[PDB]
RNA sequence: UAGCUUCAGCGAUGGAUCGGUUGCAUCGAGUAUCGAUGAAGAACGCAGCUUGCUGCGUUACUUACCACGAAUUGCAGAGAGUGGUGAAAUUUCGAACGCAUAGCACCAACUGGGCCUCCAGUUGGUACGUCUGGUUCAGGGUUGUU
RNA sequence: CUCAACCUGAACUCAGUCGUGAUUACCCGCUGAACUUAAGCAUAUCAUUUAGCGGAGGAAAAGAAACUAAAAAGGAUUCCCU
RNA sequence: UAAAUAUCGACUCGAUUGCGAUAGCGAACAAGUACCGUGAGGGAAAGUUGCAAAGGACUUUGAAGAGAGAGUUCAAGAGAACGUGAAAUCGCUGGAGUGGAACCGGAGACAGUUGAU
RNA sequence: ACGUUUCCGACCCGUCUUGAAACACGGAUUGCGGAGUGCUUGUCUACUGCGAGUCAAAGGGUGUUAAAACCUUGCGGCGAA
RNA sequence: AGGCUCGGCUGGAGCUUCCGUCAGUGCAGAUCGUAAUGGUAGUAGCAAAUAUUCAAGUUCGAUCCUUGAAGACUGAAGUGGAGAAGGGUUCCACGUGAACAGUAGUUGGAUGUGGGUCAGUCGAUCCUAAGGUACUGGCGAACGCCUUGUAUCAUCGGUGGCG
């Protein structure tokens, strides 16, 4: 019936497949029952299959990804499909750090001018 | 002899189905979309064409990307976290 | 009067929302009194009707009948109950819809989340009416 | 023409499924206001420009 | 066709000026979005005036005006050395400099000169790190009197 | 008598008027967020029964996670289902990118055909312009050396 | 004639970047009519405006005087009243 | 090189001496839809049963549409194209007129209507 | 009284026109919609407040039944040559 | 007088006096807009392409559907058998009550439910024709245009040895 995300977190990926597989497998079992006149009982069926073929792709899909994220964590480059989708704009943005860079005379009027806090008696 | 005579020899099409808008307005021999300007670059649009820019603007489609991108802006484009670990 | 800038009193708005309102609103929506027993057993005064609890119509022509709330019809926003239902031409048996404001909750069916639920509503209850 | 594309034939094939009778069932569903499909096309009365 | 004793006409509306029309129903609105705005700006600064910088005192260009004085964008160079107070210390302390204007007469120097000396009296100074005063730093029950200004500074 | 006209009563055809109103118009306020990480738009497809509209993209009227807490509903059917939404995924055309523009072709690996120079499949890649650097170069253009 | 520099110019599926196309209410640069009014009409007017092309942002553009002026002088830009 | 300035095109909100389905946006509804043109493009009509489908079981004539009974309902003369249901136009029953128009104003009569502490 | 019958009178309305019942034009019938408006600028007139003054602009201060109301002008408009 | 009050019937949820003030404020016409409806009127008309008849079947019901017999027609440059463009399911089977088939209808290119298009050899795919459109180059305020040409031009690929 219904799987648990929870629960096919912890198997591992040849497991996993192989649930997929047989989640494939009673679907087409399933499709056939719908072609060959099935029953309204076994055609409900059909949607929790799908749905569960869709959590078993979604656990292997989403540890893939974090096993890569990982890895590539340290890189300089990184692979596209990787990097933070932000805007685009966004993402042509100058970083924190070059925004944060002043010049010698910048540093130097911030030094010497520098204003102050005071109040002025009505 | 003009009329119902001559409209008997009408069964060569000039326009046919566009790649871009879908329309049947690709004028074969110009190779041109007579709706959208394909295979030029850019977009055919007039501004004495008011309805037809109001037909075939944004908004008159899915806008799917950027709804995503209206849902996402509301907090501040957040990526790399996920919701506290809780249960039921 | 309302004093809350960012709430509506257009009664075209507040129409909209109540008839396009989700289902999770819908239940808030479909709102139900305590008697006057319950009322005092639990410190409440209304919660959200649920299926399985058991009522008392109090206004309408079924005035009177007690039984369980089969269904919670949030589609048509009405509770069919038990034993309050007529018969088609046919003969077959139909629950007749009854608007959950006008019933009276006489039991709570009681779970874990009920009653929580059913304790948040009467802390605030006994805190709001200290203070006033 | 017997001599066609593949993706006029597309074409056709979705106007072929859209032009259907509605499902009476649909008629029962609460609010339901649709009496018949409005937009069925006759071959030989309304033509598909393509 | 005008018929009688009329003043000629003049309306300028022989151009599309339907295309170009401009209302002011959003008046109150741009109002309360200004005290807003001045009401977040002296939160930003406070304790330091709302208006911002001391101007000066200037007259009227215009011998049909010269008889009036009204505010300036700022004090001149030779304002603030008389009055002692350098460029930088003005910028800091929350004086205008206008930097173009020049003075070529004592009394209208001299009038700009008492201004800078009474907002130097008036005037409160924080410590710059709240546990050391220093020179010129005025004292705790001095600053602990401290108040936002509202409107001109020395109106 | 009939027909015709007219009056009273009754009934048709027609959809005016009246009664609101999840719609429209205008005014005001708050915010700044499209796209080669593939936009706007288009095409096709996806539901147990569902043409259209709405939603979605091959995980296809939706998956995961979090909040709430018992339904959906036309018939079936079996932590529900709603809301938020940070994880994953997001078909083909389209600036649309191998070349063309509704077609055909090149490179590499791996797998199968028994072997493979021949086939088939899968994966990755091959657009224009431009900046920085790298490699291999061309010119008695200027110069030095043998 | 050998080798080595520079200068100029190439090829690279060389390493890593960037541009293209949308949107129209506002914004910036160009191009640019006629109807109409003149009781006709050509300068004039409509109008340095419809239409056409290009380019951005949340605002844009402008902006710290080769300024205003002629007082006992004002003092960047933008916007409002006059 | 910010601020004061412009702008509802986009997202989200609050209002109104505005319209109330021939009005208001073209579109209150499967509306930029049906449909039309080779194409640029053009472009509608269409709101309302009832509180609740309780949407008329069953009998009867007919092949059927449909009708006669019955039932539901505050009510079905609210019966599905269903709130109300006008005028034009039309059919029936009864009365009265009726020689190439008919209508109309003034004045009686008849029929009729109505009032009488 | 939009019924009938008598006696007298009785040409089809709107419009342009010197002149329309016209052999002048529009009008088969009914419902609903349908046309001197908005604004700027003048002038006269009527009413209201103040009066050699009057109105005050943008703006500012305040106001939460806060787009209102209330307060606020060396200066500006018109008038006083 | 513009209109108004009341009575009776229908209808089922709003309406109203008076005082100020405002206006998308009054229709018989505009060959007015829009929707509906009359007399004409059961009238004009349903007359080109030679032509149908008998018996039976099915059906509630047959000039028109089906079977058999007869009589005619196209007459091979056909009213025959197949294709290109175009159409797009109109193809085939089984039901059919209303609409449509300007009579009818049991029949249908209609309508409801299903079924149907199988390629190494037939075509596309491949080559180029007239011609189109890119690159450079030039022009152009610009979107982009012009040339398909020694204009432009550093545009490569073939045998062999070695490997």
């Amino acid at each position: 019936t219904k799987l648990k995300c929870k629960s096919l977190r912890g198997e591992k990926k040849d497991a996993l497949q192989k649930k997929l597989d047989e989640q494939k497998t009673e679907l087409a079992t399933l499709r056939v029952s719908k072609v060959t006149g099935g029953a309204a009982s076994k055609l409900s069926k059909i949607r929790v299959v799908r749905k569960n073929i869709a959590r078993l792709l979604t656990v292997i899909n989403q540890t893939q990804k974090q096993e890569l994220r990982k890895f590539y964590a340290d890189h300089k480059y990184k692979p596209i499909d990787l990097r933070l989708k932000k805007t685009r704009a966004i993402r042509r943005r100058l970083t924190a750090h070059e925004l944060s860079l002043r010049s010698a005379k910048q540093q130097a009027k911030s030094r010497n001018q520098a204003v102050r806090k005071f109040a002025v008696k009505a | 002899t003009k009329g119902t005579q001559a409209f008997g020899k009408k069964h060569v099409k000039s326009h046919t189905l566009c790649k871009r808008c879908g329309k049947s307005s690709f004028h074969i021999q110009k190779k041109r979309c007579a709706s959208c300007g394909y295979p030029d670059a850019k977009k055919r649009t007039y501004n004495w064409g008011a309805k037809s820019i109001r037909r075939r603007t944004t908004g008159t489609g899915r806008t799917r990307h950027l709804r995503d991108v209206n849902a996402r802006f509301r907090n501040g484009f957040r990526e790399g976290t996920t919701p506290k670990p809780r249960a039921q | 009067m309302k004093v809350n800038p960012f709430v509506s009193s257009d009664s075209g708005k507040s129409r909209k929302a109540h008839f396009n309102a989700p289902s999770h609103e819908r239940r808030r929506i479909m709102s139900a009194p305590l008697t006057k027993e319950l009322r005092t057993k639990h410190g409440i005064r209304a919660i959200p009707i649920r299926t399985d609890d058991e009522v008392v119509v109090m206004r309408g022509r079924h005035k009177g009948n007690t039984g369980r709330v089969l269904r919670c019809y949030r589609k048509k926003f009405v509770i069919h109950i038990d034993k309050i239902t007529r018969e088609k031409a046919n003969g077959s048996t139909v629950h007749i819809g009854i608007h959950p404001s006008k019933v009276a909750i006489t039991k709570l069916k009681l779970d874990k989340d009920r009653r929580a639920l059913v304790e948040r509503k009467a802390a605030g209850r006994s805190r709001v009416t200290g203070i006033l | 023409s017997a001599l066609k594309k593949s993706f006029i034939k597309r074409k056709l094939a979705k106007k072929q499924k859209q032009n259907r009778p509605m499902p009476q069932w649909v008629r029962m569903k609460t609010g339901n206001t649709m009496k018949y499909n409005a937009k069925r096309r006759h071959w030989r009365r309304t033509k598909l420009k393509l | 066709a005008p018929r009688g004793n009329q003043m000629l006409g003049n309306a300028h509306f022989r151009k599309h000026w339907h295309k170009r029309i401009k209302t002011w129903f959003d008046q109150p609105a741009r109002k309360l979005r200004r005290r807003q705005n001045r009401q977040a700006k002296a939160v930003e600064i406070a304790p330091r005036p709302v208006a911002g910088l001391l101007r000066s005192v200037v007259r009227c260009p215009q011998k049909r005006y010269n008889t009036k004085t009204r505010l300036g964008r700022g004090f001149s160079l030779q304002e603030l050395k008389a009055a002692g107070i350098s460029q930088a210390q003005a910028r800091t302390i929350g004086i205008a400099v206008d930097v173009r204007r020049t003075n070529k007469t004592a009394e209208g120097l001299k009038a700009n000169a008492d201004r800078l000396k009474e907002y130097k009296a008036k005037l409160i100074l924080f410590p710059k790190k709240a546990s050391a005063p220093k020179k010129g730093d005025s004292s705790a029950e001095e600053l602990k009197v401290a108040a936002q200004l509202r409107g001109d500074v020395l109106p």
